[PDB]
RNA sequence: UCUGGUGACUAUAGCAAGGAGGUCACACCUGUUCCCAUGCCGAACACAGAAGUUAAGGUCUUUAGCGACGAUGGUAGCCAACUUACGUUCCGCUAGAGUAGAACGUUGCCAGGC
RNA sequence: GACUGGGGCGGUCGCCUCCUAAAAGGUAACGGAGGCGCUCAAAGGUUCCCUCAGAAUGGUUGGAAAUCAUUCAUAGAGUGUAAAGGCAUAAGGGAGCUUGACUGCGAGACCUACAAGUCGAGCAGGGUCGAAAGACGGACUUAGUGAUCCGGUGGUUCCGCA
RNA sequence: AGGGUAGCGGAGAAAUUCCAAUCGAACCUGGAGAUAGCUGGUUCUCUCCGAAAUAGCUUUAGGGCUAGCCUCAAGUGAUGAUUAUUGGAGGUAGAGCACUGUUUGGACGAGGGGCCCCUCGGGUACCGAAUUCAGACAAACUCCGAAUGCCAAUUAAUU
């Protein structure tokens, strides 16, 4: 009946909100994140610099432009704002 | 401690700034 | 009630599955095939039931397979409770049967004996059923 | 476009097998006095040499046996709509995988020898 | 004390990873699996160097278990620690030297009701490694935690009831 | 009959029973319009606009606060929305066995166990793994991978 008596399992508020957060064809500020992640699920490029969580971010300006490098692990790389 | 005499310590259970001479010290 | 086909878990607890379509799943093995065609899935005691029909119906030694195995388990929890509270307790183990698999096969006798052992099959389970040559496939690259 | 060094390209490059050549490339290679170095060891790294050789590494030729690529067609599924409560059906978008066909024994850039 | 498939007894009350979660994110249940309430003076930093598990066979220690020995071995190992993601130029394993487990800052972005959290190129000071370019503001990633008030210890360009 | 004990109390052969028809602590006045996250009630017409029933925290879940969602007045000023076109991140449906793990029947040889022969070996049903043929299974397996949706476009039409 109720109660009787089991776990409660179950810790089920966990959550930090990942993913992308910029796109293709999008101007793009210094200092800005493009796409958090973990491991390298993306690698970067030109332009860019990686963080102690394997966060990715644009050292300058410019426009977004992600890639394929060896048929398995894409690259990031901002190229230059005409 | 330092020898600069004052204390910092970021420990709990060493050639380097202290922010008094602009050098880098024992502490300790 | 009696569970002698089962396995090393790996889980003990599982979301169902309940079935919606599918074709396929041609004769290979034997001859002689049972088709299921249509609305249910199974539990291995009714499995073990028609294989002692299809063996006992059938001197002469002559072969059979089951082409399937359930992998899965199927939940039922204690008597006259209130709901609520965590997943219950294993009571059986599950083959789900689309309209188009084939359970069971045959070789080594003629075409009657085969159907007869067949029809015997047939009422002992839910499922509506057809029977089968091995002539084709639908590929045999 | 012969060789070699360095770059770019989704392994169509590869992998397995066999054939051929070297004192101009490179390599094996002789040796450890010095540079230096091996947790034991000049095997490795490194320095000094060029006695012998094409065997190996490496290069070129050929192979489609392995792996990667791979359409077109039609199938499953599904976005929208109509019927319907039917382990649904009919109609209009879209369009897999698996698979056959076929493709494949790389392609180009820069320098320097030639 | 609240939840609470009436209430009670039982069980839980915060945080990290997954799945359910419907190809961005988010997304509950007394739904399903596991943990954390630390550890390190090297297991950190940096410059160099190297590549494993397994398998085959011969050999003392013979579960072919111990080290050897080559060959095959596309990562099946290992990754301080729980799981997913990640890694072979290594993020793993060893050697040298050190101790950036620094100071002051911080444009700009994420996240979110708020409070809190996250990341950060770049400037200057002053240094370790390295020939030099260059790298270093802790640990491959995330958890290892506790408002304010109050009390305490040390310091000081502060005030101190004529 | 005449008298006493008076409520933070008295009396009680004790039942929580009696105390001016009432007693889990009488009665009246005053504090006092006590308090109520609760129920109930809220008075004359028209016009314009127009929701929500969710997130988080809450000795909180029938209450509250903030954000959402509305309205009004200023301000901004085409920034918004739908579609088309291009690009793009993820890994569901589906399919599949290349890792994880499950599985059936063969092939099987690497080799064994006894019962028995030998007595150094023969080992005559079951088997591990060795290697493989074929056929299958999966929210917490994926060599793969749709439709839809989501993010932006010094792009175009409508609004
Ligand atoms: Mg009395
Ligand atoms: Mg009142
Ligand atoms: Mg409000
Ligand atoms: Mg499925
Ligand atoms: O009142
Ligand atoms: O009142
Ligand atoms: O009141």
């Amino acid at each position: 009946k109720k109660g009787v008596s089991s776990t409660k399992n179950g810790r089920d508020s966990e959550s930090k909100r990942l993913g992308a957060k910029r796109a293709d064809g999008q101007f793009v500020t210094g200092g800005s994140i493009l796409y958090r992640q973990r491991g390298t699920k993306i690698y970067p490029g030109e332009n860019v610099g990686r963080g102690g969580d394997d966060t990715l971010f644009a050292k300058i300006d410019g426009v977004v432009k992600f890639e394929r490098k060896g048929r398995d692990k894409k690259q990031v790389s901002v190229y230059a704002v005409a | 401690a330092c020898t600069e005499c004052g204390d910092r310590n970021y420990i709990t259970t060493m050639k380097k700034f202290c922010s008094r001479e602009n050098k880098q010290t024992l502490h300790r | 009630m009696l569970l002698p086909k089962r396995v090393k878990y790996r889980r003990q607890h599982r979301p169902k599955t309940t079935g919606r379509s599918k074709g396929g799943n041609y004769v290979t093995f034997g001859e002689f095939g049972l088709q299921a065609t249509t609305t249910s899935w199974i539990t291995s005691r009714q499995i073990e039931s028609a294989r002692i029909a299809m063996t006992r119906y059938m001197k002469r030694g002559g072969k059979v397979w089951i082409k399937i195995f359930p992998h899965t388990p199927y939940t039922k929890k204690p008597l006259e409770v209130r709901m609520g509270a965590g997943k219950g307790a294993v009571e059986g183990w599950i083959a789900v049967v689309k309209p188009g698999r084939i359970l069971f096969e045959v070789a080594g006798v003629s075409e009657e004996v085969a159907r007869e052992a067949l029809r015997l099959a047939s009422h002992k389970l839910p499922v509506k059923t057809k029977f089968v040559k091995r002539e084709e496939l639908g590929g045999e690259t």
